[PDB]
């Protein structure tokens, strides 16, 4: 029954400051404490802060205390975050929770949120550069490297989606400079290197720019 | 302050079967923890609070229970929806979260197939050079890649990527990344990758020369 | 052998359960509560050897009194002009007084008065903090709550104030106490006693601490809640009262603006030169109390420095000490006063702390109702006696703790009070063996 709407999201730029907004639905908005968790990936979850709504009180932890805060109208029952100062650091999928509480303590958590991703970064929207991984020269791999694309997503496929034996198509990586990059793979046999025609196929729908890759001639 | 260790980071079951996760605090924190379950993008659900209390709605096959300073989280009749990360929460002091462990598909052992792509020649000339190592077809998660150039160990300058767990043959593929420039390029002539799995009998490296 | 069952009746023995509770009145009133109910003298007994187990976090009846206070704020304010006309637009300059950013609302509008022909010009006197700015000009200027619900003026002659209520048990239902000096909040007392009605428990409604209150038998007493260590408010209950002195030393013209039957209130004009209100604490009571507190509270956390600051964010009621005296609420800057640290190893000079007045108040437990206050002439001057904190902590990190202020929920203030109590339901129909037959 109760749920928390977000918005806010997206890419944001480098150094700027950040709002995100949540909003409250079916329950008494006054009685449950709001808790602010983030997930980076391939890292744990870790708590920012939490908030009464009743009398918007906050609490920060102790590492982000200059940069955060929180505030909220009791009217429109409405939580914002600003956060100050974005660095490379903080793309994260972001999380409101109620939390559930006695007179005098807080317990679990019930709910969450459908959640706000924030991707940090200053750069263009960009198409892919494209670099064929040579071939392995019973069965050879080959591959190719997408690089320094922007925003997502991007597709790869092999000989006009034809050659799919062993196609694995890695999730993208963010780069320290801010900037997409990922490797996709496919698998023949070795003597097919001398044989069969190769051609990676990747195309960029933001900025719609497509490039069919030679891999195949460094078959050696 | 408190450091929940779940463990183990992988766990692989039948669908039907009874799995247990295990959940060790730093010290005691009473009986206030809690177990989610991550869903695959979605909201996560809470499944069980105060250590032994099914939460409502819940299905009953869950269970979970406390052994002072270690948590267990029991599934009695594993689905195919069940198929999915769960982490341990703690809240009898300020709040912190676990590793989390996913449940995969149980298999066979499968070996990986590793493979060594050297830096693109169109790579050279934007000068961006960086390795590409492969391993294909293997079960289960525990798999391990380290990087060697000259023989020299190269850490922090690297990327690694799993990809989903393959619907057909349950297998897994890794890929891993060596970034480095053409400076950084120039300084060895042997290239290797280094990979250990449980499969494997031994840390299988492969290799190549430059030029 | 030759056991038959016997009944027994008026036994002695009681179960917990919940009741709706009676209460008292006064002689004196006001002029619902005025007149009723009785006002009876009550008498204590001392229960020897009897040990209870008492909890002042689930026990009920401060809720109920809660919703007793809310219920007899309503009923009072109910009859009682609402002020929506007022809505208009206002056009303010604020140049009248010797300085003008102080207050800055000195406003004209127009008004149905007495014919319904044709609204009249008319100006009057505003806090900026009652006032909020418009879009556009600068000049327009609205007031705060209107845009989210209705404002009520109070009727100056049936102010409420706090006066002392007895909270009566009915038939059938008794009252326990624990006399005990050290009770510390939860857990078995040895010093159970009963009485048929409370003491004179008073409607206090302050923030960041509580006042006029009841003192502590031994020393300082520190009451919390002990499920985990995230706690949401620990009460300090002092041993030894410290004074407070609070003054608006200006004086005020009330002046009245008809709308029917109702008349109402505004400030025309501060008689004289402005002076900023402010209240003064005895320095040495003040932090000789503060080191005895963090002294005591180092019996809890074993190794870990202890350090105030002041609270961060959300509304005045949090930020400052906010009460009400006389008919004027007041809000307290109290940066000053919470500025301490200490490592974990009788009236001389005074602190002076500036203050807010503003006329329109919330409820103090919820938004979306607002009332007016109206203007006091006169200068005035409060004394009162501060009697306990209502704390909250940081998480903080290895070797330091930090506590800070808060309190903003008025539950928690009653709660500091009505800790003794208990109610039992009485259960006499106990029964026994017996070596006798009955008659046949
Ligand atoms: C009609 O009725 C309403 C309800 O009664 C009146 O109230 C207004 O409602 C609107 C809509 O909800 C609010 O707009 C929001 O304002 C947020 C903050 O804006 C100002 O307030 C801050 C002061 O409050 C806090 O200050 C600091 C941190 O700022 C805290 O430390 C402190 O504890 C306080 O809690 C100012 O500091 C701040 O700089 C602003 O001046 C906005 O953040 C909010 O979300 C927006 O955020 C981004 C832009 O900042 C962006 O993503 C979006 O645009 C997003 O919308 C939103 O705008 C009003 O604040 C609120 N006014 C109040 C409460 O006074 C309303 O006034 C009334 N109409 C008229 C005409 O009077
Ligand atoms: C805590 O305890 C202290 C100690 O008593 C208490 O301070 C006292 O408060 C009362 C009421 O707030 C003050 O009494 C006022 O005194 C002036 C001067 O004598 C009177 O003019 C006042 O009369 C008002 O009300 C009348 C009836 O409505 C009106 O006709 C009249 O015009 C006035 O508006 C009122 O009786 C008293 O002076 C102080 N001080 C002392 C030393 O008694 C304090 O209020 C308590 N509460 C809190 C929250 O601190
Ligand atoms: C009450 O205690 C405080 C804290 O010890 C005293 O404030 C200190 O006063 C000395 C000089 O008297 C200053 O050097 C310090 O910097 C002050 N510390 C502060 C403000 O944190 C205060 O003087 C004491 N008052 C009385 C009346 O004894
Ligand atoms: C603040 C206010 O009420 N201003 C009005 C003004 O708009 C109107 O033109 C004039 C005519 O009566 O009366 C006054
Ligand atoms: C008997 C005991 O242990 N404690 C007290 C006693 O000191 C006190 O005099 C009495 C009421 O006057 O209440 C009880
Ligand atoms: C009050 O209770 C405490 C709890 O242990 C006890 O130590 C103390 O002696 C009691 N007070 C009296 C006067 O017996
Ligand atoms: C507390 O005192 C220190 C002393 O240097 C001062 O820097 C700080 O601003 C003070 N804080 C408050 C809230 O008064």
């Amino acid at each position: 029954q109760v749920r928390l709407a977000q918005y806010g999201g997206g890419v944001k730029r480098l150094g700027a400051t950040m709002t995100l907004s949540c909003v409250a639905s079916g329950y008494t908005f006054n009685d449950y404490y709001i808790h602010w968790v983030r997930q980076a990936p391939g890292q744990g979850f870790e708590l920012l802060g939490y908030i009464d709504p009743a009398n918007g009180r906050p609490d920060y932890a102790g590492a982000l205390r200059e940069r955060l805060s929180f505030y909220r109208d009791k009217s429109m029952e409405t939580l914002y975050m600003d956060l100050r100062s974005l660095r490379y650091d903080d793309t994260a999928m972001y999380y409101c929770v109620r939390n559930v509480g006695t007179a005098g303590s807080l317990l679990h958590y019930d709910h969450w949120g459908s959640g706000s991703p924030v991707i940090v970064s200053s750069a263009s929207t960009k198409g892919p550069s494209v670099f064929p991984l040579a071939p392995s020269s019973g069965t050879a791999a080959l591959g190719c490297l997408v690089k320094d694309y922007f925003p997502e997503p991007v597709t790869v496929s092999w000989n006009s989606g034809a050659l799919t034996s062993g196609v694995h198509t890695f999730p993208a990586v963010l780069q320290s400079s801010g900037l997409y990059s990922l490797s996709s793979v496919v698998t023949v046999p070795s003597s097919s290197l001398g044989t069969q025609t190769y051609i990676c196929n990747v195309n960029h729908k933001p900025s719609n720019t497509k490039v069919d890759k030679r891999v195949e001639p460094k078959s050696c | 302050e408190i450091v929940l260790t779940q463990s183990p980071a992988t766990l692989s079951a039948s669908p039907g079967e009874r799995v247990t996760l295990t959940c060790r605090a730093s010290r005691s924190v009473r009986n206030n923890v809690a177990w989610y379950q991550h869903k695959g993008g979605q909201s996560p659900r809470l499944l069980i609070y105060d250590a032994s209390t099914r939460a409502a709605g819940v299905p009953a096959r869950f269970s979970g229970s406390a052994s002072g300073t270690e948590f267990t989280l029991a599934i009695s009749n594993l689905e195919s929806e069940d198929f999915t990360v769960y982490f341990c929460l703690q809240y009898n002091n300020w709040w912190t979260f676990g590793q989390g462990t996913r449940v995969d598909i149980k298999r066979t052992v499968a070996a990986p197939s590793v493979f060594i792509f050297p830096p693109s020649d169109e790579q050279l000339k934007s000068g961006t050079a960086s390795v590409v190592c492969l391993l294909n077809n293997f079960y289960p998660r525990e798999a391990k890649v380290q990087w060697k150039v000259d023989n020299a160990l190269q850490s922090g300058n690297s990327q690694e990527s799993v990809t989903e767990q393959d619907s057909k043959d349950s297998t897994y593929s890794l890929s891993s990344t060596l970034t480095l420039s053409k400076a950084d390029y120039e300084k060895h002539k042997v290239y290797a990758c280094e990979v250990t799995h449980q499969g494997l009998s031994s840390p299988v490296t492969k290799s190549f020369n430059r030029g | 052998e030759n056991l038959w069952v016997t009944v027994y009746y008026g036994v002695p023995v009681w179960k917990e359960a919940k009741t709706t509770l009676f209460c008292a009145s006064d002689a004196k009133a006001y002029e619902t509560h005025a007149c009723v109910p009785t006002d009876p003298n009550p008498q204590e007994m001392v229960l020897k050897n009897v040990t209870e187990n008492f909890n002042m976090w689930k026990n009920d009846m401060v809720d109920q009194m809660h919703e007793d206070v809310i219920s007899l704020w309503d009923q009072s304010l109910k009859p009682c002009v609402k002020l929506t006309p007022l809505c208009v637009t206002l056009n303010c300059t604020n140049a009248t007084a010797s300085n003008s950013s102080i207050i800055e609302g000195m406003c004209s509008f127009n008004i149905t008065t007495e014919l319904r022909d044709k609204r009249e010009k008319k100006n009057a006197l505003f806090y900026k903090l009652d006032i909020v700015q418009l879009d556009g000009n600068s000049s327009q200027y609205r007031l705060i709550n209107c845009n989210t619900s209705v404002i009520t003026q109070a009727c100056p002659k049936v102010s409420f104030d706090p006066i002392p209520i007895h909270y009566c048990a009915p038939a059938g239902y008794a009252i326990l106490k624990c006399n005990n000096k050290t009770f510390t909040g939860t857990g078995p007392c040895n010093n159970v006693s009963t009485v048929q009605c409370t003491h004179g428990i008073k409607p206090v409604v302050s923030t960041q601490l509580l006042l006029n209150g009841s003192l502590a038998e031994g020393e300082i007493i520190i009451r919390s809640e002990n499920i985990t260590k995230n706690v949401k408010t620990i009460i300090v209950h002092l041993n030894e009262s410290v004074k407070i002195e609070c003054t608006r030393p200006n004086n005020k013209t009330r002046t009245s603006i008809r709308i029917p039957g109702q008349w109402f209130y505004a400030t025309g004009q501060v008689i004289g030169d402005i002076r900023e209100a402010y209240c003064n604490i005895n320095e040495s009571k003040w932090n000789e109390t503060l080191q005895r507190v963090s002294k005591k509270l180092k019996e809890y956390f074993p190794h870990k420095n202890i350090t105030f600051q002041p609270s961060s964010g959300g509304d005045l009621e949090i930020t400052t000490h906010s009460f009400n005296c006389g008919g004027e609420f007041f809000y307290c800057n109290t940066s000053s006063l919470f500025n301490r640290t200490y490592m974990a190893n009788n009236s001389t000079r005074t602190i002076t702390i500036h203050c807010r007045i503003k006329q329109i108040i919330n409820m103090w437990q919820e938004v979306g109702r607002a009332m007016y206050a109206p203007p006091i002439a006169g200068n005035i001057t409060c004394i009162s006696n501060i009697t306990g904190l209502l704390l909250t902590r940081d998480y903080g990190k290895n070797n330091t703790e930090t506590f800070r202020p808060g309190g903003g929920n008025m539950k928690d203030n009653w709660r500091s009070e009505l800790y003794k109590y208990k109610v039992v339901k009485i259960e006499p129909l106990g029964v026994a063996p017996t070596r006798c037959k009955r008659r046949v």
